[PDB]
């Protein structure tokens, strides 16, 4: 969909490739280093609320 | 971008099944698709690593 084309929610200056993920599902709306930054302020995922369990660097192919 | 294209192996839904490995992840099929290779037990078509796990991906 058009908005992984966007910037990063947060920084607004690097790309979508950070999926915070929790259980089977993901929210990829930040880059890495915002989602990192999240779960290291233990901020739970910022569209569902859930407790961030993995946060992962994504690659489209 | 690849990101405005469908599953490659479908070419009728989104880019929504997440490919995990590590602290790294491989988007190209969908999550019906995705799942296919896990079951199967094929590795990670693009990086050719063991697939850990399928995420449903949102982008929302
Ligand atoms: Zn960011
Ligand atoms: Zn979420
Ligand atoms: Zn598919
Ligand atoms: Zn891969």
């Amino acid at each position: 969909c058009q908005n992984l084309l966007k910037p990063c929610s947060l920084c607004e200056k690097r790309p979508r490739d950070g999926n915070i993920i929790h259980g089977r599902t993901g929210h990829l709306v930040t880059c890495f280093h915002c989602a990192r930054r999240l779960k290291k302020a233990g901020a739970s995922c910022p569209i569902c609320k859930k407790e961030i369990q993995l946060v992962i660097k994504v690659f489209i192919a | 971008l690849n990101a405005i294209e469908p599953c490659v192996i479908c070419q009728g839904r989104p880019k929504n099944g997440c490919i995990v490995h590590g602290k790294t992840g491989h988007l190209m099929a969908c999550f019906t698709c995705a799942k296919k290779l896990k079951k199967r037990n094929k590795p990670c078509p693009v990086c050719r690593q063991p697939i850990q796990m399928i995420v449903l991906t949102y982008f929302p």
